[PDB]
């Protein structure tokens, strides 16, 4: 936010702190004496920002972040890891950008009541009506992998999955549940879709403000003698929202059942996303002018080159910590 | 020499490209030493 305060009438607007525009950039008009991308890098500082962003952005509901330093708070790190199950090593593309992950279970304890009221009733059931073969451990190996072991065949439906970045391990997200996933069993590649809305917080706030004020008026019933909706509501603010798509490769066949059993009713998600694209505000698509004038936006230069001079700084210190 | 051909190559008076204003950049970029502060 800091950043220059652009000169006026640039013939770029400063986005996310970076020259763009609506339209295709005409540097061969608008430039007289174009700096290159080595000199603007503005492109470097593009790619080094959106995978940051990938990294930290707002695309998965985060639910656990490594805490920043005998305080006890260091026996609460096996408690977390233990309040989850290991899961194996998948990869992930964000738009030009991948990253790789391993998957982790986020145990549901009604699941594992119903499972042993259900091996309850089983058993039960069961008592009313009543050199080695490596080919068998090649068998048993092929079972495991697309039928279930019995931390899988527990968590089936309803299980719950966490998402981890390999290359940051310090914060943990939510797989979103109002999201469409296609298993594609030709490339073992799973594609997710959703919708996202950039004052959602506005949207829950008012969402609390309405749902006090139904609460208030029944009370005030109550002194004489629910499936809330925020999108649904007429008085609901102006979503700015966009669709996103993301593709998963690398999942295995036994995972999917489980992914694809952990996702929300689909037509439910569908209507509701319905009415989201007729009340929503779209974010406008614009390009990056990667190209600057050595005189006119000096300042600019100048200012996007410390700031990257800076990142870079910081960055080597990342792996030094390691 | 070769930048006579160039002249001769450009509009004359007809239906000319844009392609000709990456020349005239070209030429325009000639006018001073480029002060670039810090090398990126």
């Amino acid at each position: 936010a800091s950043r220059a305060k652009l000169a006026t009438n640039r013939p770029f607007e400063i986005v996310a702190g970076l020259p763009a525009s609506v339209e295709l950039p005409n540097y061969n008009s608008s430039l007289t004496h174009p700096q290159s991308i080595k000199n603007s890098g503005v492109l470097y500082d593009s790619l080094v920002s959106s995978r940051r962003t990938w990294v930290q952005g707002e695309m998965f509901e985060l639910y656990w972040r490594r805490p920043k330093k005998e305080s006890p708070t260091s026996g609460t790190i096996p408690l977390i890891r233990d309040k989850m199950q290991k899961m194996c090593d998948c990869v992930m593309s964000g738009g030009p950008h991948t990253f790789k992950v391993r998957l982790f279970i986020l145990k549901n304890d009604k699941i594992e009541q119903k499972w042993q009221d259900e091996q309850e009733l089983k058993k039960k059931e069961k008592e009313l009506k009543r050199p080695k073969r490596k080919r068998r451990k090649n068998a048993i190996k092929e079972d495991k992998d697309m039928q279930l072991t019995a931390f899988q065949q527990k968590y089936v439906q309803g299980a719950e999955i966490i998402l981890e970045y390999l290359e940051f391990t310090h914060s943990r997200y939510y797989l979103p549940k109002k999201s469409v996933v296609e298993f594609l069993e030709d490339t073992d590649e799973i594609i997710i879709s959703w919708i996202v809305i950039h004052n959602s917080k506005e949207i829950e706030k008012f969402k609390t403000k309405k749902i006090k004020a139904k609460l208030k008026a029944d009370q005030k019933l109550n002194k004489e003698d629910v499936s809330f909706n925020p999108l649904f509501e007429a008085d609901c603010p102006t979503p700015l929202y966009t669709p996103m798509t993301m593709k998963l490769s690398g999942i295995h066949k036994r995972f999917n059942q489980i992914i694809r059993n952990s996702v929300s009713p689909m037509e439910e998600v569908v209507k509701e996303m319905e009415k989201i694209l007729q009340i929503g505000t779209r974010l406008s698509g614009y390009n990056l002018w990667y190209q600057l004038d050595g005189y006119d936006d000096e300042a600019l230069s100048e200012s996007l080159r410390f700031e990257l001079n800076e990142w870079e700084h910081a960055m080597r210190s990342r792996r030094h910590k390691r | 020499s070769l930048d006579l051909s160039a002249l001769a190559n450009f509009p004359s008076f007809g239906e000319y490209d844009k392609k000709i204003v990456h020349q005239i950049n070209t030429e325009i970029n000639k006018d001073l030493e480029i002060k670039i502060k810090t090398q990126p």
